[PDB]
């Protein structure tokens, strides 16, 4: 079980179609080609970012998985653990939200790299089937009080720009949705990645 | 001023942790302070009378925490870190 999180992205500005730096997320799609070697094991998922080298330094927004999935946290007991992306970044920091987690970070400068910003070990249940997919989502969320970020040092006319394509284009939403079969299979084309196991049916 | 809110916008979030943190690292390389009056006293959100990553750690966590969880206002999670 997932749902449909994310939110629109509604600040000013929203189009970020003519934005200098346009940041991709790629999420982890692993398949696995039968349920037996599926079953129990902990997979990897990586967020990885690319185009936008040296141009951000302050990001958050909110992951979230299938519920069956289940979490293998950290030592600290974090759910999300730092990556490469994020090495050059001072402030980095994950918080737990239920079947999910919050990652955001912070530099003293554009230090943000491209590669990947966080990890999460996900284990896969013992009774998975031939035909499952456990779908990942990056979402933007906001309310009056604060909302998701991605942008540079200073917070410009440029970042904002860059934060708007990050949350519209850069990564999956309802508004932007996936055309991966897995996700079309699983109705959840709002997500990025996922945990699969082939059906195999002719 | 508002604990926290060093860009006065309102908010407590990520860009108050990265222009602290930027302040802290210009001062360590001994470039002027730009954090002045209401604004200096904003980043201090520790009240330990210095501006410094710790502050910018608790203002991150604070917004990840605001952004799950949201079970604690600003002002009561600072002054869990504040001299008694
Ligand atoms: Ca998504
Ligand atoms: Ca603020
Ligand atoms: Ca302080």
């Amino acid at each position: 079980m997932l749902t449909d999180r994310g939110m629109t992205y509604d600040l000013d500005p929203k189009d970020g179609s003519s934005a200098a730096t346009k940041p991709v997320l790629e999420v982890t799609k692993k398949v696995f080609d039968t349920a037996a070697d599926a079953a129990g094991q902990t997979v990897t998922v990586e967020f990885k970012v690319s185009g936008a080298e040296g141009k951000y330094a302050t990001t958050g927004y909110h992951i979230y998985w299938d519920e069956r999935l289940e979490v293998v946290a950290t030592k600290t007991g974090a759910y999300a653990k730092k990556g490469a992306a994020l090495e050059d970044s001072s402030l980095a920091k994950a918080e737990n939200n239920g079947n999910g987690v919050f990652v955001a970070s912070g530099a003293d400068d554009d230090f943000g790299a491209d590669g990947v910003m966080w990890t999460v070990e996900l284990k896969v249940p013992a009774d998975a089937k031939a035909g499952d997919v456990y779908p990942i989502d990056v979402a933007y969320q906001w309310d009056p009080s604060k909302g998701d970020l991605f942008t540079d040092n200073k917070d410009s006319a440029q970042g904002k720009l860059m934060q708007a394509y990050f949350f519209t284009q850069g990564i999956k939403s309802s508004s932007n949705p996936s055309t991966d079969e897995y996700l079309v299979k699983a109705n959840a084309t709002y997500a990025d990645g996922y945990i699969a196991i082939k059906a195999g049916e002719p | 001023y508002r604990l926290g809110d060093v860009d006065f916008n309102g908010i407590i979030d990520g860009r108050d942790a990265t222009a602290v943190l930027t302040e802290y690292a210009r001062i360590s390389t001994g470039k002027p302070a730009e954090f002045v009056g209401n604004t200096a006293l904003a980043a201090d959100v520790n009240k330990d009378n210095m501006i410094d990553a710790a502050d910018a750690t608790h203002i991150l966590t604070y917004y990840a925490i605001s952004s799950t969880r949201d079970d604690i206002t600003s002002d009561d999670y600072f002054a869990l870190h504040q001299p008694l």
